[PDB]
Order: structure tokens, then C-alpha cells, then sequence
RNA sequence: UGAGUGCAGGGUUCUAGAUCUGAUACAAGUCGUAACAAGGCAGCUGUAGGAGAACCUGUAGCUGGAUCA
RNA sequence: CAUGAGUAACUGGAGGUCAAGGCUGGUGCCAGCAUCCGCGGUAAUACCAGCUCCAGGAGUGUCUAUGAUGAUUGCUGCGAUUAAAAGGUCCGUAGUCGAAGAACAGUACUUGUUUGUAAUGUGGCUUAUCGAGAGCCGAAUAGAACGAGAAGAGUUCAGAGUAAGGAGCGAAGGAGGGCUAGAUUAUUGAGCAGCGAGAGGUGAAAUUUGAUGACCUGCUUAGGAGUAACAGAGGCGAAAGCGCUAGUCAAGAACGAAUCCGAUGAUCAAGGACGUAGGCUGGAGGAUCGAAGACGAUUAGAGACCGUAGUAGUUCCAGCAGUAAACGAUGCCUACGCUGUUGUGGUUAUGAGCACGGCAGAAGAGAAAUCUAGUAGGGCUUUGGGGAGAGUACGCGCGCAA
């Protein structure tokens, strides 16, 4: 079986690319979750609904005009908070914007939070 | 979103597979056979696994088949599940 | 081989790729102490026994000078070449000579020279750059 | 995909959303448990108990009435069988093919499957021997 | 280079097909890429039936005709000129040709 | 507690050897011409015989074929 | 501080890479030069010298190890249709990797405080004319002690039941396999009858066979192989492979649907089973075809190609062996993905679907040809690293040998 986290990449870039506006994304973790409510938080999606199919789970999304590009890494590197800099600037197209997702004990969180909570964790996903 | 994708017209439902749809449909369902003559009352699956005889007059009264089960030529029926 | 707790599989399988690169190989497992002028030695001191002329490969047409050398640290007899336009005088039977590297990656033929591996330096003490362009003298 | 074999095959049948009462039938709660029980006795597997209670006496799926499932009501009442039904059935298939091969011995194709068979049935035993359900010692009838 | 999509035969979802005979050198090709052609002949000359007119001892005839199917292989087809070299983009046309008499 | 030294064996690394047999380089020597054009018997892979020498012949396969028909 | 004075550059280069001369004289594939590419056969900006330039400069050339060049060792970050490169097919242990929902616990994980570094190195300041130098300051790696947080990972549960798996039910489909009993012709061989001179074979002919009656046409028989046409970009099987008709024996794939159990799963060193043909050990048999061997022709020569003939093999049962251009030259699970058309088997609200295919464009991709090759840090195994020598030597394991 495909990592849930992955295939949820994969379908939102490809119909990104092919111009659509809407899609339908069809196995859902608990992590899935959080990463598509960070994505919002930023303004790179609309609207979320989730649907209740008691066969694991499908979420229905709405993507905005700013979204370039999402992905996750696999596996999850444990990090310090002196190595994100480093996957930063290996990821992310510029210093001035995007973002870098980690999870950590105070939940999920960008490369500025980081900074802010004085906190690594694991990586997890980017997008710009 | 699209109304379309969160939405479908009942068209698209009929022309899907029971699996592919934002939610999964039932296609069995039970229903109640009256025997041509003695006029009991018999309840049924449709595409029944088993050939079924009326109540009394041993008429069979349901046949068996590959997909969904054939009613006796005489008899009728109401689904009531 | 990419999973979280693979160090283990991972770090035995790239070592033993490694030997498909010839270095890394002749390094490992073969016989890098050959040499006269090498991994051993610089330079290789040794007696002259005899004079000698080779031709050069295609499409040259040429006659090249020289030498047939007894290396004192392996007993083994090399040719070498001597490299100056009137060097061949310079040198007698039984002299010592210091004799050096053609400067490729491995022990290789350089130029036009077939099958020659090392070139005379110094005879009996002394630059042959500075006897052949008669600047000194041989030490008599 | 299949486990021996390169079937991509996709024929299931639903599960409902939410179970409800079904009133429409013509019995009780407590008929429908007598029922059970009297054709466990009979020696039928219980999934054809299933069979017949949706084809004969209208209930689907069997446990909307009785809140519980068909192998917990048979260990209730104490008619456990002494292996699960799953590998009960594995060794039948392999005496089968046994019986087969020893008359007509020249087989190949018959061969294959039955080392094929064998596999699963190993496989099979070691879940059970570690959910403590056969002693640790069990073996095949061959 | 691959010079044809399918690899100038017509096995596909097969291991292996049976083996026929050349009709003018006897040599085995596979049934799924020999040449082939048909042929329907009558067993009188078109020269002849204005005689046959004459000859019959019957109010009227109709003559017996003769049935073929030929095979051949790459090198004897090429060489009786039933199939000759095509450009690149001729290659691909695909046509059912005449029955012969 | 034991150095030294007898006598048999092993384990390693080097080296000699009548004679045989590989490889590589041979300006251009001798005999043919096997491959590349339908290369003058279309070529190639496995296997088995045979033969101055390239190679030839049977059997099953492949097109990278001279045919997408 | 005071006295004299007027001394003080070389190494490598100048055809391209690579800064800087078609200058003058010698030499004529010589003598030499050249890391690489290349110069010289009498008109050499490349040899040997003169003269002018260039580069660095108290320094500059050469040889040898190593780091970089190098994404040519690839964790970040390469490749495997045709350039080097996916195991012939399955089973399988160690190993690496593994649903949704509701809860729980703190050893990894991350972080605080405290320990843990003289020199060197790092961030600074101060004094020797200046600059290295010297002197003083601050923080620090890995490792350990005690607390904290709980997303991910982990453990459990069942009024939960995967477009995860296995068991089972119903109607049906197929050259899938083993066994038993039958079949229409055809090719050879014998018997007998009719006839009375040639048959065969080739591009053209000769070996060869015929008055002991050939050839061709009848009737009888004896054997051992095979299943024509229908027959296809059709079907079935793990692959190798499977085509006459009935009867019989096991298991499998797919489809329909409100059946049952509940994580039983993916991939796989070692280990085990199958594997066209040709080959080998023993038995049965022997029609056709035919390696070896023998002739007839053709040629300078044919030992070959062509023709006549002929043996082992080619068939069956019981085994060994283990290779193929075993190829769609494209590993196995699992995803996300545009349209039109044509098949095969089930099911159908007759609108369509599900499994297995063929074909034609598009968009992307790629060195192109083209596309099993589009998108991508999903999981696991095999495998390549300029030609040659070489898939060869020595050792070892299997095999009767090959
Ligand atoms: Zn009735
Ligand atoms: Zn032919």
C-alpha cells in the first residue's frame, strides 16, 4: 500500500497542473488532517470537507491560484532546531516566502515557529 | 468547491459503480411475493442464493440465477426492505 | 534500503560497490609495490648495461635512445629513455644512473614510445640537462 | 493482490451505513437465537448459518437482532469446534489433492497446487498457535 | 532500431503458436507471420468453355472450381514479388488484398 | 616457573624447472575469403556432431529482416 | 649615535587549451619536441640557435602520494527499451517495510538546567616601528546527571467492519492439466489383378531405379506419427507451453450479492519445486524426416550449398541434467492520471459498469528513434561504472558424463 501522506501530494499536484479546481482525495489519516488545515491557514486552500464513509476516509478540497507546488519527505529525519535550516534551504525556492512543516510536541508547525518555540522535531512536508 | 463534485445529479449515481460514489449504495433488498392461486404471503431476497416454494402449495415461486433471482411467470411482488 | 532503521543494509551494500572502480580496486587488491619509481620510491638509482634504440609507433617515423638499467633496490632490469637531443654521448657502459616517472595515473607509455615506463635524470651525480647543454662537466 | 496467484479481481458485497430493527420480519428475538443454534448442532459452518438466515427467514447480515456475532453466540452456548473453520477447511482441499495424486500420479499441475496449498496453510497455523487458538505442538493430518 | 511496432508478427497475450511449411522451399515459419494468399480456380480455361458449349453431354453445365490457401516465407514472398520494400510512412497502411485465379 | 634444542607434521608468502599451452604487439609474410548490399546459401542465440582455417550441417527459438498488409 | 660610499635577478615559456612572434639563420619524417591534440619528407610562428615580447619573482620548474575536478560511487544526488546494466518462473526463512475509529503510557524523540575542552581552533581586546608573533578574556563538540512536552512512533479495545487478505455461496465460461475408450484421411511396406515402357530429380543435368513387369489404376491388409481448411493483432496457463470426439478425477481465475473470520499482509539472502529443444542412464517400439558417414554434379579447389541414399536421434514409460535473441531485449506490490474506436466473459434502472485486451491521436517526456518511457524522497529485492585480457586462471559446490 502507498503512504496516505504521499498519494494526497501526488493528487493535488497533478490536478494542479491539469487546471482543475476541485478535487476529491480518497484515503485520510489523522495527519492528513493537519497537514490540509496548515495549508489553510496560509491561505494555499480554500475550503475542506470531510466525509464520514466509514471505509477509512475522503476529504473534497478547494484549491487557490497560489499554490505552486506541495510534497512529503519520507522518511521523517529526526532534527535539532540548529539542522531546519539546512532542509530549508535545500526545499524552498527563496528566503522571503513558503513554508517548511515539522511536527513536534506542540503539534504541527513552520520553520518560523521553530524559531519562536525554540523547538525541532521531525520533518514532515513542504509547500509553496 | 463545484456543486458538481460535492453534489452529483442522480444521472451520475445511476451510471457509477456501487464502490466509486462519495458514499456506497445497497442494491439488495427484501420484498414480499404473493403466490398465484393460494394468494400467502411470502418475503424474499432479490437475487437470492436459494430456490424458494410457496407456503402450502409447494408452487416454486423464486428461481435461482447468476445475477438477480426470476419471479414464476404468474406471481407478484412488493419491496418492503 | 531507504527505511529509517536500514543503516545497516544500506552501509554494507555501498561499501561493496565500491570495487567496481579501478582505483579503489588496485589500491584493495593488486600488486601497487611492482615499481621501480611508484607508490615504493620517487626516484631509482642504477647501472647502465647496455645501449639501446626503439622505434616509434604509427604514424611517426623516428629512431628513440635508450637504456637498459640493473635497479639496485629490486634486481630487476628496466628500460628507461633518455630525453635530450645529444644525451646518448653522455652516458658509458657501467655508469650510474638516477632514472624517474613519466608523470601519468598508473605506470603508462607516453607519447609516440612504445612499452618504455621511466626516463634517465642525472648521470654520476650530476644534471644531464646542464652536461648535454655543456654548462658542466663529468666529475672524471 | 491475490496471494498465489495474478488476480486483480474486485467482486464484494456492501455494508450497510446504519443496521436498524428489521421490523418487516415475521419472528422473534428469541425464535431467531433458536434458530442458530439448531443448525450449529445440525454441523453447518457458520457462514452458511448466514446463508439461510437471509434467504429463508429474511434477516440480513444476522446480528441487527441480536446484538452480538454468529461465533460469539456458538462459544455462549459451548458448540466451539475444536479447529477454526478457515484452517478446517485448508486441510480438506489438501487430503483432496492427496487422494488425487496417488491414483493418478503423473500430474504435475496438481503438483503445483498443492505445494501451493501447503504454504497457506503453515501461514494460517501460525496466527492461531499465537493467538492461543490450537495447542503449540499441532500438526497437519498428513 | 526497432523497425516495427509489432515486431512484424501478430502474437500478442501468447507464449507460442504452431509452425507451417513454405509452399516453394519447404522451410518452417510461425502461422502468426507467414504470408498468405488465397486462390479460387477454375478447373477449365476461359480458351475452352466456347467448347465445352459443344462437348457437354448436359442441357447445361457449370464447372468445377478449385480452392488454396498458399503460404510462404519472408525471403520466397519478397522474391515472387507478392509484398515489396515500402517507405517509412507506407510501412504502417494496412490493406486486405485480392483473392487470385 | 622455564630459556634453548632434537624429531615429525601443518599454515603462510616468495623462487627454480625439461617440456607444453594462453594472451598481446607485430609496416604490408603464406592460404583462402567467413561478416557488413537479398555481401552472392538473409543473419544471430542455445545444443549436438564434423572439419587446414575462417567455419559447415541437423534440431528448437528470435527479428536487432529482405514482410506492421 | 657617528663615520664611509654608490654595489644589487633569475627561472619557465611565446600552434590550441593558455598570457605573449607566421621575425632571421641552420636541419630536411633526419635530429629532436610534445601531460593531450599534434609538429618535421628543402617555403617548420611547434626542433636547434640569435633577437624582441609574456608570466610569476628571491624565487621559479620537475617527479611521487593524496584532497578537489566528479551528480565518474550518487544520504542529500547518477543509471538499467536500443549506449554497460531487471534474476527463465514460482514457493520461502533470516532481514527491511506494514489500515480506519476510540483510547492509554512514557524508554528512545525533542528541549531546559547542570556537568564535560590544556594546546589547537572560534568570537574578541591589549602591547613589541609594522605584520606574522606574545599576553589576557568570552563561548563551545561528542559523552554523562536530574526534570518537562506529547504530534509522530509504540501498546490495547470492540454496539467498528478497506476499490487489504483468506474461507464460503449462486449461475455460467475457456486449445489449462492427468486418465479411459473410440475416429475421417494421409505417408510408407507387403499380397494379388490389369497395362507393356519408361519413372524420379533440377536453373540445367548426372548418380539412381525398371521386362525378377517399374510408373499409373483396382481391391486386401500391417504398422507408427499427426490432428489441414475453420483459425483471427481470438482464448487459456506461474512461466516453459496448450488445437479430433465422448466419458471420468481434482484444484484455480473472473462476475453477482445485506455470507463468515479479523490483521492473518508486501518483498525476499539461505533453502526447496517446475523448466522448449538438443544430450545422457535403463526398458518398449520404429511409418515419416534426418546430424555422422558414402556417392553424383558444380568449381582453381569444394571438404559445403543442389540431387541420390543412409545411421544416432525424432515417439512412449521411469529418471538425471539446468542452458536459449527462455525478448514486449521493459522486476514485484500499490497510486495519480485526456479522448475516440474495436474485441472477449459475466451483469444490467438498457443509460452503463467490472476483469482481461488491441488500435488511433493528444499533452507531457526524451540525445534522438519513439513511448511498458507521463507525474513522484511510497515500500522491498536484483544489477552497471572507458575499450581489451575475461565470464578466462586458482580454489570450492553440484552432475554418470557432457
Ligand atoms: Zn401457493
Ligand atoms: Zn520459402
Amino acid at each position: 500500500m502507498m503512504d496516505k501522506l504521499a498519494n494526497l501530494c501526488i493528487t493535488i499536484n497533478n490536478a494542479n497542473r491539469a487546471q482543475k479546481r476541485s478535487v476529491v482525495i480518497r484515503r485520510i489519516s489523522k495527519v492528513c488532517r493537519l497537514f490540509l488545515e496548515s495549508m489553510q491557514k496560509h491561505g494555499y486552500i480554500t475550503d475542506i470537507v470531510y466525509i464520514d464513509d466509514h471505509r477509512e476516509g475522503k476529504a473534497v478540497v478547494g484549491l487557490s491560484g497560489r499554490l505552486n507546488r506541495c510534497g512529503a519527505i519520507c522518511p521523517r529525519y529526526d532534527v535539532e532546531l540548529k539542522d531546519v535550516e539546512r532542509y530549508r534551504a535545500n526545499l524552498l525556492p527563496s528566503r522571503g516566502f513558503g513554508h517548511l512543516i515539522v511536527t513536534s510536541s506542540k503539534g504541527l508547525i513552520d520553520h518560523r515557529e521553530c524559531i519562536q518555540h525554540n523547538t525541532g522535531g521531525k520533518i514532515l512536508g513542504y509547500f509553496y | 468547491i463545484a456543486k458538481n463534485l460535492l453534489y452529483p445529479t442522480v444521472e451520475e449515481i445511476k451510471k457509477n459503480n456501487k464502490r466509486k460514489q462519495l458514499f456506497q449504495e445497497v442494491k439488495g433488498y427484501f420484498m414480499e411475493v404473493k403466490c398465484a392461486g393460494c394468494a400467502t404471503l411470502n418475503v424474499c431476497y432479490s437475487h437470492s442464493q436459494k430456490t424458494i416454494s410457496c407456503k402450502g402449495c409447494s408452487m416454486v415461486i423464486l428461481r435461482s440465477t447468476g445475477g438477480k433471482a426470476k419471479i414464476s411467470n404468474e406471481c407478484s411482488y412488493m419491496v418492503i426492505s | 534500503m531507504y527505511g529509517l532503521l536500514a543503516a545497516r543494509n544500506l552501509k554494507k551494500n555501498r561499501h561493496k560497490r565500491r570495487y567496481a572502480d579501478k582505483d579503489f580496486a588496485k589500491k584493495a587488491r593488486g600488486d601497487i609495490y611492482q615499481n621501480a619509481v611508484g607508490y615504493s620510491a620517487p626516484h631509482a638509482k642504477g647501472i647502465v648495461t647496455e645501449k639501446l634504440g626503439v622505434e616509434a609507433k604509427q604514424p611517426n617515423s623516428a629512431i628513440r635512445k635508450c637504456v637498459r638499467v640493473h635497479i639496485v633496490r629490486l634486481n630487476k632490469k628496466v628500460i628507461a629513455y633518455v630525453p635530450h637531443d645529444g644525451g646518448l654521448n653522455q652516458i658509458e657502459i657501467n655508469d650510474e644512473v638516477i632514472v624517474e616517472g613519466l608523470g601519468k595515473k598508473g605506470c603508462r607509455s607516453k607519447g609516440d614510445i612504445p612499452g618504455v615506463r621511466f626516463r634517465v635524470c642525472k648521470v654520476q651525480k650530476v644534471s644531464l640537462k646542464a652536461l648535454v647543454t655543456k654548462k658542466k662537466e663529468r666529475p672524471a | 493482490a491475490r496471494m498465489y496467484s495474478n488476480g486483480k479481481g474486485q467482486s464484494k458485497s456492501v455494508t450497510p451505513y446504519n443496521l436498524t430493527y428489521p421490523t418487516y420480519i415475521k419472528h422473534s428475538k428469541e425464535e431467531i437465537v433458536d434458530v442458530i443454534l439448531n443448525l450449529a448442532r445440525k454441523g453447518t459452518p457458520p457462514s452458511q448459518i448466514g446463508n439461510i438466515l437471509r434467504d429463508n427467514y429474511g434477516v440480513g447480515k444476522s446480528f441487527a437482532v441480536t446484538k452480538t456475532k454468529i461465533l460469539t453466540l456458538l462459544k455462549i452456548a459451548g458448540l466451539k469446534p475444536v479447529i477454526p473453520e478457515d484452517l478446517n477447511n485448508i486441510v480438506k482441499k489438501c487430503v483432496n489433492i492427496k487422494a488425487h495424486l496417488a491414483k493418478y500420479t503423473n500430474d504435475k499441475s496438481s503438483k503445483y497446487q498443492l505445494i501451493q496449498m501447503q504454504s497457506c496453510l503453515y501461514r494460517v497455523a501460525r496466527y492461531y498457535k499465537s493467538k492461543n487458538e490450537l495447542p503449540a505442538g499441532w500438526k497437519p493430518p498428513f | 532500431t526497432k523497425k516495427r511496432s509489432n515486431n512484424g508478427r501478430s502474437k500478442k497475450n501468447r507464449g507460442h503458436t504452431r509452425c507451417v511449411r513454405c509452399e516453394h522451399c519447404s522451410a518452417m515459419v510461425p502461422n502468426d507471420k507467414a504470408i498468405k494468399k488465397f486462390v479460387v480456380r477454375s478447373v477449365i480455361d476461359a480458351a475452352s468453355l466456347d467448347d465445352l458449349k459443344i462437348a457437354t453431354i448436359y442441357e447445361e453445365y457449370e464447372v468445377p472450381k478449385s480452392y488454396y490457401k498458399l503460404n510462404y516465407c519472408v525471403s520466397c514472398a519478397v522474391h515472387i514479388k507478392l509484398v515489396r520494400v515500402r517507405s517509412r510512412w507506407e510501412r504502417k497502411i494496412r490493406k486486405e488484398q485480392r483473392v487470385s485465379a
